[PDB]
RNA sequence: AAUAUAUAGGCGUCUGGGGGGAACGCGGGGAAGUGAAACAUCUCAGUACCCGUAGGAAGAGAAAACAAAAUGUGAUUCCG
RNA sequence: UCUGCUGUGAAUCUGCCGGGACCACCCGGUAAGCCUGAAUACUUCCCAGUGACCGAUAGCGGAUUAGUACCGUGAGGGAA
RNA sequence: CAGCGAAAGCGAGUCUGAAUAGGGCGUAUCCACACAAGAGUGUGUGGUGUAGUGGUGUGUUCUGGACCCGAAGCGGAGUG
RNA sequence: GCUGUGGGUAGGGGUGAAAGGCCAAUCAAACUCCGUGAUAGCUGGUUCUCCCCGAAAUGCAUUUAGGUGCAGCGUCGCAUG
RNA sequence: AAGUCCAAGAGUGCGGCAGUGAGACGGCGGGGGAUAAGCUCCGUGCGUCGAGAGGGAAACAGCCCAGAUCGCCGGCUAAG
RNA sequence: AACACAGGUCCGUGCGAAGUCGCAAGACGAUGUAUACGGACUGACGCCUGCCCGGUGCUGGAAGGUUAAGAGGACCCGUU
RNA sequence: ACUACGAGUAAAGAUGCUCGUUACGCGCGGCAGGACGAAAAGACCCCGGGACCUUCACUACAACUUGGUAUUGGUGCUCG
RNA sequence: GAUCGUAUUGGGCCUCUAACCUCGGACCGUAUAUCCGGUUCAGGGACAGUGCCUGGUGGGUAGUUUAACUGGGGCGGUUGCCUCCUAAAAUGUAACGGAGGCGCCCAAAGGUUCCCUCAACCUGGACGGCAAUCAGGUGUUGAGUGUAAGUGCACAAGGGAGCUUGACUGCGAGACGGACAUGUCGAGCAGGGACGAAAGUCGGGACUAGUGAUCCGGCACCUCUGAGUGGAAGGGGUGU
């Protein structure tokens, strides 16, 4: 109507974008537990086979659920909780 | 053929907000006022610009004390 | 033709993990000396866009 | 201007912590005042910049 | 020739050109109404129009290129 | 990074140019010479077809004397 | 299909902050049970478990002449 | 001085013993085609039926006041009763 | 605390789609005006017209009675 | 009663002049040359045309103040 | 359309509404009081948009002009 | 710190001719040529003209702007914020209705601890008088509160003295008010302080005006980023 519009009378959101950001596709230990009842080696290939992460992305594993199986996980990155939860069930958190 | 008047300020919406018997939480504004037309009673504080606010949960009760109008909060009991 | 997002709206508003639209508060860039710290502290951070502006803000953000 | 804007800095770490106003005609000198300085973590003397 | 070297110029003979064409190409010049609820930056828009030139297509094309530590791609053009 | 005009104005490979001011190191390439098909764009014109396209106030301005009759000095407008 | 943060980053948490100290955002949602509090309820254990995406009808909307009709006037190139 | 025949000056330009006069019955900037289906907060128009519900002419802001944004008031869907 | 409660077709929250944003008169409380205007500016779980037909006021949007689903050559009433 | 006019005054112009039409070449001025040409105001003729150079123009002069590009590269910073 | 008058009422100047008054049907020649008669989407006034004109409004441009540098050279004095 | 020869380098001056110029003369292309070009004589001459950079004058030309409210428009007046009345005893409420104020000030006129009570009048007192300073009495609010008006304040928020910087940093349950953007109050927690024996009070001033969104940019600091890499430039965050 003529007054200063809502998008012009408020401050712009602070910050910048950092185009060199490394973004990861994340998978939780609960999903791994559900999808791998028999355990076994777990890499990015089978993580995309069971439809858990995108095809050709970077995978980081997060420790949300509960892990109760012996599993040998390989991934780009691991969180502290996920690594501890994998190790406690007698598995190896191999980092690429 | 002109007047020197015609300008005024905005209304400040003062007055009693919670009347006697109403249940309030701690910190609710009970009355907005300029002076101390009402003085704080038990469990009622006085703001910088002279608004009275509850200091504890309960039921508002007005009263008098030595000729002074006061606002108090009555400690409603457990259900 | 694709629909173009409003540049100012994109720069002013963001969304949360559930869909709340979030803005910043005004009266903070300058003339800060006579503003008390209590008033300065309520003017930072983020707040949810009020229900009146939700529709127009969503329109500007999407297209 | 008579009452300009002055900025007070901690004497130790020289951080501009506070901005205030003073009458320059009444107070031609720099303002000595003890104020809380955050990074120092304690009350340090402040001087007008 | 003026003027000497000569040159301009003159004379004779052979070979070409000139103009047209609906669209498409390349290279140049280049608006305003309009929008911005006014307007000049900006937009419209390198659009309308105009100029020179082609060809059956044209232009570009064979790294003084990308890329980013991968013992990686490898001219141009066009499409998503 | 590319490029127009005006000045100034280098070296020939431990040289020079690019890796978004700049400097160092590593990487890539080898400017100031020239040619090149296909993938792509278009239909004045010719042939063969198609239509949950029009059926004479529609469809081309024009199914009939059609850029005709008529209008305008002219560019031009333009039917039934 | 993970979020929080200006970002580095961390991640069912995260940011601010000296703070296990409050707050912001988030962990679909419900049920039962304990521990605390009646400053409005919170925190923990179990379960049940999380719904999107691609066609297409409809209503609005964006970019296009955009429901249809209508100026005075403004530019480019030409005719008098 | 009038006049015949022939010729010249062209649009932000000409010509004018000056009136804002004349430049093909229009001139405070000709005419034609094109940009172009210019733009218009303004005027006008917008075509068959029935059933259910049913307003506003207020507040704030506005280069705003005969326009518009948000709110108020209508309707439809869902949730709460 | 009850009432209405096979309804007000009530409130509140979110969402799709709106129109409106020129009001008028009458009754009460007021401002401006001359305590003039069919004047002008406000308040009103005030009304009607707007968007409302029927009866009365001779005619007569805003006053009084009364809210038209349709038919009947039945009855009782309102204002008058 | 407006324009013109013969007459007046001022200003400009030393000659492919000043002025003007043209991007330029070129043209008119003028096949003229200050007794000529252009611009401005006044308007036959008679008697006359007073005071003000502060404002704003036009003409002339640079002793100062201010002032672009270009010349100059003190000092500082980045790189190692 | 088989288009009276009066006093009223109404968007406040009624052939068309109310109450009354008057008037047989249809033509011909005449007059101009009404049909807010016909014609021209009021030129006055206001609001919105143009256009053209003015200036010590703003921003630009032609034109005129200042200096530096290129085209651009030599010998002599003289200053730094 | 002043003078001379070797060198470069610029400024100023007077010349010279060979760039360049001449709508000055004469010859040729040429039979016809007041064009044009060439040859040569006569003059200017490194100036002028022209290109690029640059400062001025510039309604000569062009695109435009030149507010709204308003008992029609114009002229006059006004436009934001605070206080009172209108305003109809909650809140809110219009007019070119009725009256005022603001765009600051205070380093104490802020924080805290402690003490005090005015104005007015009567009487007595050297200048001294209605009213200066002193004394006694009556005096409950009529004085005063930095500044308008209202609501307050004598329990003092009014007067005085000591110490002092809370006119803090990180926050903030819950609210008021609201179209939105603004705006307002706030107990309480931690740090580090002031005053106080302690309880406790202190995030400016008795309260409500004393102000300006966004964009763009400046400065200081930060354990953010850094276009191959190490830096850097630039960009972010916090305060302003
Ligand atoms: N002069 C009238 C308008 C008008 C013009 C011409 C004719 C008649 C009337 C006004 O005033
Ligand atoms: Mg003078
Ligand atoms: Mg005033
Ligand atoms: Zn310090």
């Amino acid at each position: 109507g003529g007054q200063m519009p809502i998008h012009m009378r408020l401050p712009k959101l602070k910050g910048f974008k950092n185009r060199f950001r490394t973004e990861y596709q994340v998978v939780n230990v609960g999903d791994i537990n559900k999808a791998f009842p028999q355990g076994g080696t777990v890499g990015v290939d089978e993580l995309v086979a069971k439809g858990l992460v995108r095809k050709n992305s970077l995978v980081k594993v997060l420790g949300d659920g509960k892990l109760t199986v012996k599993v040998d996980v390989t991934a780009n990155k691991f969180s502290g909780s996920a690594r501890e939860a994998i190790t406690a069930a007698g598995g190896s958190a191999t980092e690429l | 053929s002109s007047s020197r008047n015609g300008r005024d300020s905005a209304a400040q919406r003062l007055g009693v907000k919670r009347f006697g018997g109403q249940v309030v939480k701690a910190g609710e504004i009970l009355v907005r006022q300029r002076g101390t037309h009402f003085h704080p009673g038990v469990n009622v504080g006085r703001g910088g610009d002279d608004t009275l606010f509850a200091l504890a949960p309960g039921a508002v009760e007005f009263g008098a004390k030595r000729g002074r109008k006061t606002v108090n909060i009555v400690p409603v009991a457990r259900p | 033709p694709k629909a173009k997002t409003h540049s100012g709206a994109s720069k002013r508003f963001r969304r949360t993990g559930t869909g709340k639209i979030v803005r910043q508060k005004a009266n903070r860039r300058h003339l800060l000396e006579h503003k008390p710290t209590k008033r300065t502290r309520r003017l930072d951070g983020r707040t949810t866009v009020s229900a009146a502006d939700n529709s127009r803000i969503n329109k500007l953000l999407n297209g | 201007d008579v009452r300009p804007k002055i900025t007070l800095a901690c004497e130790v770490c020289k951080h501009r912590n506070y901005i205030t106003k003073k009458n320059r005609r009444n107070d031609p000198d720099r303002l000595e005042i003890k104020k809380f300085c955050p990074n120092c973590g304690t009350h340090q003397p402040h001087k007008e910049s």
